[PDB]
């Protein structure tokens, strides 16, 4: 599908093959959202930020002509959090799934784990 | 003059030395007038390169090999044709790794050995041993299982980097857990490079016309490998060969379609019929095999390799050939063409002459014989003079006399000091010197009194590690060495079976987990999921025979098993603070449970922590289930025998740190079976009943061909070769001595 | 089995020759082959004198290939020689004289012979049959290329794991549970199945039918076990057996464990109480109902799947590793026998034995008892008839010794049986007198000692010159063989092998002793001489006995040689050991593998040196310096210098060789560093080397390449040999401590003994047993035979009261199991009364015996000598001159290493790595950077058109042929037009405008020059005469003498003024304003081009000064132009282009400076 598209991304140097191929097998043949969401994800969790907004990802157009790239299904499905919980690779947390969407924010399941724990024993 | 040689090895380094007598006997001689012509090249190049690059400072003369086979870039240039390999491979891990090793090829993708080395172990344990894809296993007609291979384990390794491996499975993987860090990188860059060796050997399967084949070899070139400031020689004549063949064949006007396995293998044969020439006369000492139509004067000539099947060479004609029946004046052959080329050989050399041929086998002395040739030219030169000493003797007498003075046979080693002494043949090596004239010392007794002192605070575990295995624990404890064997090489086959070693470290881990009485079905999906067991109904076997068996000995652990508690040791015994903690501490006493057979050693950890325990408290009995009706058992002592026998182990840990302690548990437990009974309380003294528990101890020691022995291993093959009758008195006084707290302390 | 006479044999038709121990073969051989290449024989005789390219003799090994050789050419120049001078001594040759009758015309026949002889047919059966494969490739369907292999353990493995894979996956658990207790998996496999696997395919004895399957074997037990249980399940209910009282009560309680058992079938094994309702059962202590007897059917017949399976596999994994071999396009040693046999038994099988028997018209089959059914078959179809063609085989079959190298004796009998002609040699030209009387006295009790019928001992003679043999120990003689016996009634092999070995070592050091003073002589006649440490040699039969007695006889002080082991030297302590001495050289950073490698056992230290080196820091810090240093050694040149110089920095070579018992030791460490320099040549990087070495520890093979050489051969030691290898050697004094040990047969694997065909079973008869164990006798029947005919003037050896069995004693022993027992006993077993008394019965004049009783006195004098000082020869003066061949390259640096040595014609001056500079618009400055487009550039313009236009399908063809997008030729083909029309130098501009005799391309030059050249010499004549020197990094040269080498691109001339012209290709000029003429000129002196300047100048003058008579250079030179290919516009003037002139006195001044 974008995968010569996310290839020419890391040629112009700001994806990583580690990225590409991280995004590449956790979502398999699944929409360009989420392929997108995905590589963005892992890009942002390796620069250290743990936060990541769906408007930054939904309006940034950094990386790539994203507006074209999300144009890909049926109109423009803006609605992230179903076609996010639509995929059978995400849910809300609770089951044992990579990519977890707690306060607004998509993030891994191990920061996940970290913060839950390190908030249970600050409380 | 002739010289009877051994070796090969040793032909070429009596060559340097007489080639430097020559020259330093001849004030007016040069190294661009010296020429050695081997037979073949290929067979003498590793020699010649090895004793002329080991030439020291003060002794070396420069050298250049000629009309060698035109491969120099050896790892790029087979490099290359194992990347035209690709679709009949089988992708092992080894194989894989081994395009890694290749320095561009690893520098194109950015990455080093100091990622290399975390890379095989990570493809060593992450379970990656079959081919790449399923497609890959269903062309080879197999059956499809999905597990272990390249998907298999770069999907574990990117699940592992996401989750961690404590959530279980997701998608029936089972995640890993040490690429978690910021090391991902190099795992990143692997997953890249398999991908475009896919994109590649998806490429290259179908048939193309010439037309197509034209433009593939330059775009792999391009995409694979990296120009340097040298291997770009290397692929200009890869290029250049690939472009002749197929421009010839497409101006011969073919049509047809062509498979890839023909243009490969014929570029890896045309490939080894170039040669490199262009070293010849630069100056240092000519080094060339024997070519036709090439006769240049030169002032010495050396021949070397004039074993009978060897020179002249041969070959045979194709069968079908006609010019073979009927021959004609203007027909050339190989066999011929050699034969006067010796001719030429021997004409063209000015000055002196040098030949060289093995005499004699080096494997077991025995006899060899020359080429025809050099045989009629001794018969020839025998025939033709005679020594001035024996005027008129006979002619068969003169003949053998100085085909005997003529023949030179050299000595079978190096350091013999036949070299050495004065005279003719000498050498000019240094470096044998001290190791001919017999000017060394043997050498000492590896196991020394070494002074240790013993500190003020032992902990319990370091007693435990001493305690399990003595002699072990002096040479990985005391000196820090141990003999830690070559890294376990992938394996090309997934586990089929649990047997040996592997039985030992992985049922051990599997039993060690399955043992806790929980539920054994989500145990059994996660170890499945992690890809360890065999496959199918052969894992579901192997499952449910050791859970009819794990199940029938947590029968008896559960019937008297009431939870206990976990307690902390603190005590002063000889000015010396042991801490530790303690597993599996109850108000009954001692139970505990360790799923491996009954032996003494893990009796006498029982013992020591029943001893520790009875020192700060401790009333109860001892025991510790096992399998095929373990059992162990011994009623709680006395604070005094306690501090005591505590003490006493104490001492023994001391001395043992200091010298190596003789401490054979097994096999004396054994001899302890055997003499010291619970009736009598003292050793048997006839001589029939003691060379019977000798029996039972040397058994126990080394095994029957059924099982192996306690005896045979890398530590005490360390320590001696053999069981002398003087050392094994030894130890059977060192058994009575030391182990004598062992002897009492267990019956 | 009539006498045999070299001279009379009938050379017609098929016969056989039976040569006993000790009679000369390889002379017989010769004989025979002198006879037929002279044709001679009366009437007994070859029709016609054959020659030397028409013997094919097929010898066994090819150290007797070399030796049969070398005695073949010896006695073809001396029987020459004899016939020219007409006169001999020897025997045979005057016989051979006497019988030829035109002496010329046989010195002519010799001398073409002798001179033949470089290409004799002295050959085996696998170069044999691999050239007539390759001769009659047409006939025999092989390629005309196969790459050779012997690794065929792992495609054996590959397959057996493939048919594991793929016959053992779909079967479901009720299966998968059968077939698990009958073999764990594929290792068990391979080891139940390896030693079938290759060779001939043994005969299958009662096979399945191919319509079974394995789940209707399955089915077929389940209907046979619940057919029996539904006939129980009728039964119960009644008590109508016979009441006994002896039985046990609980019978009612086992039909009662059978009633309640009757719930389930899923098991396989069936339960115990089944055992007491057989007529087996009823006879040993009333039929009354059928089920009596269908219990018996039941138990009548085993149940497996075993033989099912294993026919499978076997008929599988061969076809497999074939296909495999096939398709991947290698050869083996026997593919190429079995395709030979399979083309020659097909229907094209009759040319080619035509062609074989018109090409090879005699053959002399040597080693005849070590013989293969396909080799068989091959002889018999090609000379089992066909007349005046005839066939010799020549054997022993009494020595027979290669049973476990896939030899056959079955074959050999079958082969006696069908050739109607025998033929014998009598005569012993090496043993004793009282030896072969001794032999024939032990070996002529019983009828048929051979346990065989076509295998007739006969008796020998000795000749009449050795007459005078004797031994003489301290006066008196000694009678040739004495057995040592040992006393008591039963024995063990533990203290049988410590009291044999400490009496022979006690026994051999009384000889030593006895005969280093001239008492104990080897008297032959009249003559004398005393022994030495080289004529006792011990005679064992396997390697932990060989070391056995090696440590009892050191400990006794003799030093001994091991000489004939057969496993390889990898899989001993000393490749373990480098392993781990190159695992930590080649990461010498991490301080556990450095440790464990300072431990080792031949770096020799202690435990104080480790504390010594453990805490201290400097001595780790210079310890991984010398390490890294190693490295960097190895990583420049190699395994083998690194390896030298370790050894002599850590002395390990002095030190091996003053510690006992490590010469062996060194010899190993030379030879494995050898074998690892010879890998790591041929191999591409140093980790492959490395598990090269551990792949190889791993699988100790047992080639012929990689064993082990003796140790030493300087001093005379006694010889601890094995008995397969030392047949046909020769010792005079021997010993047999071991003799009277055996192994007993376990497998089922047995002859036929009406037909000779191998046949497999897969039961537990016990006639198959017997069978196995009956050659099992015959074959150490036949090696006993061996191990006693060695000896020549004396043979000890032990006879004890061996008893195995796990009873301690109850009076009869099982001796008559072993091969001297059997021979002794008669046959019978006895006691040791009677084991005595049979010995005292053959005590007669040349036979005594002893009882072994040990006596030590003291362990040697060894007599110490010293002889003399030594001391290595020196060097004096300067080895080498520096006489070198430059094609500039002293100024531009190494880095460019042996590039220019495999592309001499390569565009070296342009290096670099290219990017991705993609922009959508083509144009020349975006053409790729490196070396290939360099040399496309350059080699586009020699082979031109210039006068005529460019045609743009040539350009497209180029574009094309080179591997090239085929996009770039519209940029290419008006690029090129807008070069070929510059304005170079006023004149001679625009190079259409050059004709084809007015150019001259790619000139090359040499310039010879003595007084070698000082670098700032050069440069400071340079400097002053040119502006451009004004960048001054000089001295970038060394001193060089010799030749001089370079390329001109293409030199003109245009009415005189010559010119020379230079292409140059170079960096990404983005902008055409990067190739101004201050950029170029900057470019100039940063690249330092300003020397080809001069050198070429002065080149072309001097050429120019031969060619053309009274040549000015003022009048005729002109300059030098240099172009830039990249930056050329269309109408762009002189941008791109250089042009420049010298100064006519420098060249002047530097051509005396070159040549004088």
């Amino acid at each position: 599908k974008l995968q010569k598209q996310l290839l020419e991304a890391v040629e112009h140097k700001q994806l990583r093959p580690l990225d590409v191929q991280f995004a590449l097998t956790v979502a398999g043949d699944e929409h360009p959202a989420v392929t997108l969401a995905a590589a963005l994800l892992s890009h942002d969790a390796g620069e250290g930020h743990v936060c990541l907004p769906l408007s930054r990802l939904e309006n940034n157009e950094a990386s790539h002509p994203l507006l074209a790239t999300c144009v890909s299904e049926i109109g423009e499905l803006q609605n992230w959090e179903e076609c996010l919980l639509a995929s059978q690779a995400v849910s809300r947390g609770d089951e044992p799934t990579p990519m977890i969407l707690c306060g607004d924010r998509l993030y891994l399941n191990r920061m996940w784990c970290n913060e839950r724990t390190v908030a249970r024993f600050f409380n | 003059t002739f010289h009877v040689c051994h070796s090969p090895q040793r032909e070429v380094e009596v060559l340097h030395d007489r080639l430097l007598a020559m020259l330093e006997e001849d004030p007016t001689l040069t190294p661009r007038d010296i020429i050695v012509m081997v037979a073949d090249i290929d067979s003498y190049s590793p020699f010649i390169q090895a004793v002329f690059g080991s030439a020291p400072a003060d002794r070396y003369l420069p050298y250049a090999i000629s009309d060698r086979r035109a491969r120099q870039s050896h790892p790029v240039l087979e490099a290359f044709i194992s990347l035209l390999s690709l679709p009949d491979s089988r992708f092992v891990s080894e194989d894989v790794l081994a395009l890694l090793d290749v320095p561009v090829l690893a520098a194109r993708f950015d990455i080093t050995e100091e990622g290399l080395r975390y890379l095989r172990q990570w493809v060593n344990e992450s379970g990656i041993r079959w081919g790449i894809d399923d497609d890959n296993v269903r062309e080879l007609e197999l059956p499809a299982t999905g597990q272990h291979t390249w998907r298999f384990g770069l999907t574990r390794m990117l699940l592992g980097y996401a989750m961690e491996s404590a959530q279980g499975e997701w998608q029936s993987v089972l995640p890993y857990d040490e690429s978690s860090g910021l090391i991902a990188e190099l795992v990143g860059h692997l997953a890249s490079l398999l991908m475009q060796l896919n994109i590649w050997r998806r490429g290259l399967a179908q048939e193309r016309p010439l037309e197509e084949w034209l433009p593939v070899c330059r775009d792999m070139l391009n995409a694979f490998f990296l120009p340097d400031a040298e291997t770009e020689a290397a692929m200009t004549l890869i290029e250049q060969q690939w472009q002749a063949i197929i421009a010839e064949g497409l101006g011969a006007q073919y049509g047809d379609a062509v498979p890839l396995s023909l243009l490969r293998d014929e570029l890896a044969q045309r490939l080894d019929q170039e040669r490199i020439s262009q070293r010849f006369l630069a100056g240092p000492v000519n080094i060339c095999t024997l070519m036709p139509m090439r006769s240049i004067p030169f002032k010495v000539v050396c021949l070397l390799g004039m074993n009978d099947g060897v020179y002249p060479r041969q070959l045979a004609p194709l069968g079908f050939d006609l010019m073979s029946q009927k021959p004609k004046r203007g027909d050339r052959s190989r066999r011929d063409d050699d034969r006067y080329l010796f001719l030429e050989a021997l004409i063209s050399a000015q000055q002196k002459l040098y030949i060289s041929y093995i005499g004699r086998s080096i494997q077991d002395n025995s006899e060899r014989f020359p080429s025809v040739l050099v045989q009629e030219l001794i018969d020839y030169i025998g025939q033709s003079h005679y020594l001035p000493g024996d005027e008129a003797l006979n002619c068969d007498e003169s003949e053998a006399r100085v085909k005997a003075h003529l023949t030179c046979l050299h000595t079978r080693m190096p350091f013999d000091p036949q070299n050495y002494q004065p005279g003719e043949r000498q050498s000019y090596a240094r470096e044998w010197l001290p190791a001919a004239s017999q000017a060394g010392k043997a050498h000492s007794e590896f196991v020394q009194p070494l002074p240790f002192t013993l500190p003020e605070t032992v902990p319990l575990e370091t007693l435990q590690r001493f305690w399990a295995h003595p002699v072990r624990a002096f040479f990985q404890m005391r000196l820090q060495v141990n003999f830690r064997t070559e890294d376990s090489e992938i394996p090309d086959t997934e586990p089929f079976i649990l047997e040996g070693l592997s039985r030992y470290q992985i049922n051990q881990q599997l039993l060690n987990a399955l043992v806790e009485q929980d539920d054994a079905e989500r145990l059994f999906r996660r170890f499945r999921a992690a890809g360890d067991l065999p496959y199918g109904a052969f894992g579901e076997i192997f499952w449910e025979t050791q859970c009819q068996e794990m199940q029938q000995l947590a029968d008896r652990v559960i019937a008297c098993r009431q939870p206990g508690q976990s307690m902390e040791i603190d005590l002063a015994c000889n000015g010396v603070q042991i801490t530790g903690w303690l597993p599996q501490v109850q108000p009954d006493g001692l139970l505990r449970w360790r799923p491996s057979l009954l032996s003494v050693a893990q009796g006498m950890q029982l013992w020591l922590e029943h001893l520790v325990y009875c020192a700060s408290g401790g009333n109860g009995e001892s025991r510790l289930f096992l399998r095929k009706d373990g059992e162990w058992r011994f009623p709680p002592l006395a604070a005094e025998q306690a501090l005591h026998y505590l003490s006493q182990l104490i001492e023994g840990y001391r001395e043992g740190m200091s010298a190596p302690l003789l401490v054979l548990p097994e096999s004396g437990g054994a001899w302890l079976k055997t003499c010291y009974d619970a009736q009598n309380d003292a050793m048997l003294d006839d001589d029939s009943t003691l060379q019977k528990a000798r029996t039972k101890f040397l058994q126990a020691y080394e095994g029957n061909m059924m099982v192996r022995g306690e005896g045979d291993d890398i530590w005490y093959q360390r320590l001696w070769r053999q069981l002398t009758p003087e050392t094994m008195e030894a130890i059977v006084e060192q058994s009575q001595r030391f182990l004598l707290p062992l002897f009492r302390f267990n019956q | 089995a009539e006498t045999l006479d070299p001279l009379r044999l009938p050379l017609q038709g098929e016969r056989l020759i039976e040569a006993s121990a000790g009679t000369g073969k390889t002379f017989t051989i010769a004989a025979l082959y002198l006879r037929l290449l002279l044709g001679l024989g009366g009437s007994a005789a070859f029709p016609r004198p054959l020659t030397v390219e028409e013997l094919l003799v097929v010898t066994f090994t090819e150290a007797a290939t070399a030796e049969l050789r070398g005695r073949i050419r010896s006695n073809i120049h001396e029987l020459r020689i004899a016939c020219l001078r007409e006169t001999t001594d020897n025997p045979l040759y005057e016989r051979l004289l006497e019988e030829i009758d035109d002496k010329a015309q046989a010195a002519q026949w010799l001398l073409l012979a002798e001179r033949q002889m470089d290409e004799a047919a002295v050959f085996t059966i696998h170069g044999f049959c691999q050239r007539m494969l390759n001769l009659n490739a047409f006939e025999s369907g092989m390629l005309f290329e196969q790459q050779l292999i012997e690794d065929e353990s792992l495609l054996r493995y590959q397959a057996c794991a493939d048919f594991w894979r793929r016959h053992c996956y779909p079967l479901p658990r009720e299966i998968a549970q059968v077939v698990f207790e009958t073999w764990k998996g594929p290792q068990a496999l391979l080891r139940d199945i390896n030693r079938y696997l290759q060779g001939e395919a043994p005969v299958i004895k009662a096979p399945p039918p191919d319509d079974e399957t394995l789940a209707s074997r399955h089915a077929q037990i389940v209907a046979r076990i619940d057919t029996v249980k539904q006939q129980w399940r009728d039964a119960v209910g009644e008590l109508d057996a016979l009441i006994e009282s002896s039985g046990i009560d609980r019978r009612k309680f086992n039909r009662s464990n059978q009633a309640k058992w009757i719930d389930k079938i899923s098991a396989w094994a069936e339960e115990e109480t089944n055992s007491y309702q057989l007529p087996e059962s009823l006879e040993k202590f009333t039929p009354r109902h059928p089920l009596f007897e269908a219990i018996d059917q039941l138990l009548a017949e085993p149940l497996s799947i075993r033989d099912l399976v294993i026919t499978r596999a076997l008929a599988e994994i061969r076809e497999t590793v074939a296909r495999e071999k096939r398709r991947r396009g290698e050869l083996g040693f026997d593919d190429m026998l079995s395709r030979l046999d399979s083309a020659l038994r097909s229907e094209s099988g009759e040319v080619l034995a035509a062609a074989i028997r018109t090409r090879f018209p005699v053959a002399m089959i040597d080693e005849f008892q070590d013989t293969d059914p396909q080799q068989y078959r091959i002889f018999r179809r090609i000379w089992h008839h066909q007349p005046e063609t005839a066939l010799l085989l020549i054997g022993d079959p009494k020595q027979a010794i290669y049973a476990f190298r896939g030899a056959d004796i079955f074959t050999y009998m079958k082969a006696r049986s069908e050739v109607h002609a025998h033929y014998t040699l009598d005569t012993n030209w090496r043993s004793a007198p009282g030896m072969v009387n001794s032999v024939n006295k032990l070996f002529s009790q019983t009828d048929d000692a051979f346990m065989f019928r076509e295998i007739p001992f006969i008796p020998v003679k000795s000749a009449g010159k050795n007459q005078a043999l004797r031994f003489v120990f301290k006066g008196e003689t000694q009678p040739a063989m004495k057995m040592w016996l040992m006393e008591g009634e039963s024995c063990g092999v533990g203290d049988y092998q410590s009291t044999m070995a400490q009496v022979c070592a006690a026994q051999i050091r009384d000889w030593l002793q006895a005969g280093q003073r001239g008492e104990a002589l080897l008297m032959n006649g009249d003559d004398a001489r005393p022994v030495r440490a080289s004529d006792i040699s011990v005679l064992v039969r396997s390697r932990q006995e060989a070391a056995q007695v090696r440590d009892a006889l050191t400990l006794l002080e003799i030093p001994s040689v091991y000489l004939s082991n057969r496993d390889s030297v990898f899989e001993t302590l000393e490749a373990q050991e480098m392993l781990w001495l190159l695992q930590a050289v080649m990461t010498p950073e991490r301080e556990n593998t450095l440790r464990s490698a300072l431990a080792t056992s031949m770096m020799g230290l202690n435990a104080l040196d480790i504390e010594t080196l453990n805490n201290d820091e400097h001595a780790w810090d210079v310890v991984v310096e010398e390490f890294d240093g190693y490295r960097q050694i190895w990583r420049k040149r190699g395994v083998m210098p690194m390896l030298r110089a370790l050894m002599s920095a850590r002395n390990i070579a002095e030190n091996l060789l003053a510690t006992a018992g490590g010469e062996r030791r060194l010899t190993d460490i030379l030879h494995i560093s050898e074998l690892l320099q010879e890998a790591g040549t041929q191999l591409e990087s140093e980790h492959a080397l490395v598990r090269w070495l551990s792949q190889h520890i791993l699988e100790p093979d047992s080639n012929a390449s990689s064993q082990q050489m003796r140790l030493e051969s300087d001093k005379h030691l006694v010889q601890i040999v094995t008995i397969h290898k030392s047949k046909g050697l020769e010792y005079p004094l021997v010993w047999l401590p071991f003799i009277t040990n055996f192994r007993v047969q376990e497998q089922a694997f047995y002859h036929d003994r009406h037909s000779f065909e191998a046949v497999l079973d897969l039961n537990a008869a016990p006639e198959s047993v017997d069978l196995a164990e009956a050659e099992r006798l015959a074959e150490d029947l036949r090696l006993l035979y061996v191990a006693l005919t060695r000896s020549v003037w004396h043979c000890s050896l032990g006879v004890a009261p061996l008893v195995r069995r796990r009873g301690d004693k109850k009076g009869d022993t099982d001796v008559h199991q072993s091969a001297l027992g059997r021979l002794l006993q008669k046959g019978e077993p006895q006691d040791a009364a009677g084991l005595r008394t049979c010995i005292e019965a053959l005590c007669d004049d040349d036979i005594a015996w002893q009882t072994a009783q040990t006596g030590d006195n003291q362990p040697w004098q060894v007599n110490d000598v010293s002889t003399a000082e030594l001391n290595a020869k020196t060097l004096q003066r300067l080895p080498g001159d520096n006489w070198r061949v430059t094609s500039y390259s002293g100024l531009q640096q190494r880095g460019h290493g042996i590039a220019q040595d495999l592309m001499p014609r390569l565009d070296v001056d342009a290096a670099g790595v290219a990017s991705v500079v993609e922009e959508p618009t083509l144009t020349p400055h975006q053409f790729p950077r490196g070396a290939s487009p360099g040399t496309f550039l350059h080699s586009l313009f020699e082979d031109l058109d210039f006068t005529q236009p460019v045609d743009p399908n040539w350009v497209r063809e180029k574009l094309e042929l080179g591997g090239f997008e085929s996009q770039w030729e519209p940029v290419l083909t008006e690029w090129i037009t807008a070069v070929l029309q510059a304005p170079l130098n006023e004149t001679g501009v625009s190079l259409s405008q050059l004709s084809a005799r007015n150019k001259q391309v790619e000139m090359e030059f040499y310039l010879p020059i003595s007084e070698p050249l000082i670098a700032s010499q050069l440069d400071t004549l340079i400097r002053q005469f040119d502006p451009l020197s004004a960048g001054c990094p000089p001295l970038e040269f060394m001193q060089v003498r010799g030749m001089l080498k370079g390329f001109i691109d293409l030199v003109f001339r245009h009415e005189g003024r010559y010119y020379l012209l230079d292409y140059k290709s170079n960096w990404l000029g983005e902008d055409s304003s990067a190739y101004t003429q201050q950029a170029m000129a900057a470019a100039m002196q940063a690249h330092r081009y300003d020397l080809q300047y001069q050198l070429y100048t002065l080149a072309l003058h001097r050429y120019l000064r031969h060619r053309i008579a009274d040549y000015d250079y003022e009048h005729h030179f002109g300059g030098v132009i240099y172009l830039f290919l990249r930056g050329v516009d269309k109408e762009h003037p002189q941008q791109g282009i250089y042009t420049t002139r010298p100064n006519a006195g420098l060249i002047a001044l530097m051509d005396e400076m070159f040549a004088g």
